[PDB]
């Protein structure tokens, strides 16, 4: 993709004490049209993986096909493929990641910033970012776009350092994460009311909430706004 | 004296439905010196008999690391064995640089059979005239596989392959209930291993210089013991 066309705006995550959560509205833009409200922007894989993309919802639609065939592709001749020989987050990670650096590098990406969160066999949380540069990074929060400049602001005073994560329950991330998305939609032009979140738990397995909406916002004040200096009424 | 007008290339059934260029290339694998592969629910191992070709030279080397967490043993052409080998070192590179990911000896072998395979449906090429056994731990746990140049690849708890291995094979079905049990006891392991070589040796005995032996488990890299290394063993 040389320049983008229908886009999602941010995606949000963080880790707490025993999984990830990740948060995504449901918003497909063009240019500032706001188009396509129904848009599922994270992309479950198995039990232990959601994958949440922004940008180019063409080539959105293009990594989905290509995670269900890897999903496929798996299971072949894979007696194990519902269990130890599952797909793992960072099997999807780093698959993904080989392929938008290979994009990237015939000049032809993908135009999406993309988030993988999930849990590793092994109980570990797994949370870590790659771009239409094929650029990679795992902090205890990630959010791409938009969100990269407001919500992790707000997520990082609940898990700051490594050590927060241990401190932090679902309820306190789940509330962190909601807040963050009621203050994208204040701020960012091409943010929609209604979003997503997915948990992937390490006891609980993968909780897939659709259609939340952006709730309890504060308006009141406005009455009282007139003018631009000077004007009283 | 009728198979001589079947047999002429790997692409010409027999009337019986027999290809002889491939049971041709199972008789190469008869002319290797004998390996041994076993394993208990922690580790696999393998044992091999080296040859030279006289007192001034070397004794060729039968094991091949293919990574980390795999390796393989061989009897029969030794080109052959290069090509193969090199092709599963390729397939678990593939695999780590692209997903992270050990290759499952399972897949391993499948990845195995279907390159022999296609040498044994065209014209052209030939099957490969070489036998391997194959030890690895990934995932599900250790694993032991044995190759044949027909490209069917099976998974076993122990077997041989090459000159006189018919003996180290029946000792290893008579012994089965006892070795794959010897868990957390690599050095017993290889001792049940050499012990099982040792059925196939005719006049002729173990040493530092003929005695090659390979391991690898839980928490523990395919590793190859050769020279001295063998000595406790012997």
């Amino acid at each position: 993709t040389q320049q983008p066309i229908v886009t999602g705006t941010s995606v949000i995550s963080m880790k707490y004490d025993n999984g990830v959560i990740i948060a995504a509205d449901n918003l497909g833009s063009y240019g500032s049209l706001l188009r396509f409200n129904g848009v599922e922007r994270l992309i479950p894989v198995g039990d232990n993986t959601v994958v949440g993309i922004s940008g180019d919802i063409s080539d959105m639609q293009h990594i989905e096909r290509l995670l269900k065939d890897l999903v496929t592709e798996n299971a072949y001749d894979n007696p194990l493929a519902d269990a130890e020989e599952a797909l793992e987050p960072s099997y999807i990670f780093e698959y993904l990641a080989t392929v938008m650096y290979q994009r990237r590098s015939k000049m032809n990406p993908l135009w999406n910033a993309i988030i993988v969160a999930g849990v590793q066999s092994n109980g570990d949380q797994f949370l870590r970012y790659v771009n239409l540069l094929g650029v990679t990074y795992s902090s205890p929060t990630l959010a791409t776009g938009f969100g990269a400049h407001m919500a992790n602001p707000l997520l990082r005073k609940v898990v700051d350092r490594e050590s927060d994560i241990p401190k932090t329950t679902v309820q306190v991330a789940e509330e962190a994460i909601v807040n963050a998305m009621r203050v994208l939609y204040y701020r960012d032009a091409r943010s929609s009311r209604n979003f997503s979140l997915a948990i992937i738990d390490k006891n609980t397995g993968l909780t897939f909430k659709k259609n939340l909406q952006v709730e309890n916002m504060k308006w009141d004040f406005a009455k009282d706004i007139k003018g631009y200096g000077t004007q009283k009424i | 004296m009728f198979r001589n007008n079947y047999d002429g290339d790997t692409v010409t059934f027999s009337p019986t439905g027999r290809l002889f260029q491939v049971e041709y290339a199972l008789e190469a694998i008869k002319q290797g010196s004998v390996t041994v592969g076993l394993r208990s629910n922690t580790h696999a191992v393998l044992v091999a008999l080296k040859r030279n070709a006289d007192e001034l030279s070397s004794y060729q080397k039968k094991i091949i690391k293919c990574d980390e967490h795999m390796g393989l043993s061989l009897a029969g052409l030794a080109p052959d064995a290069r090509v193969l080998s090199n092709y599963l070192r390729q397939q678990c590179n593939y695999s780590s640089l692209v997903f992270n990911r050990k290759l499952a000896v399972e897949r391993a072998g499948h990845l195995l059979c279907d390159k022999a395979q296609k040498n044994t449906q065209s014209y052209g090429g030939r099957p490969y005239g070489v036998g391997l056994l194959i030890i690895g731990y990934d995932k599900s746990g250790a694993h032991l596989l044995e190759f044949q140049p027909s490209g069917n690849v099976t998974e076993l708890y122990g077997t041989a392959i090459g000159a006189r291995s018919q003996g180290a094979k029946t000792y290893l079905e008579r012994t089965l209930d006892t070795f794959i049990k010897i868990d957390g006891n690599p050095d017993e392991l290889i001792k049940a291993g050499v012990e099982a070589i040792s059925q196939s040796l005719r006049d002729e005995s173990l040493t530092v210089d003929n005695l090659s032996i390979a391991i690898v488990g839980k928490d523990t890299p395919f590793t190859i013991y050769d020279g001295e290394a063998v000595a406790k063993y012997i």
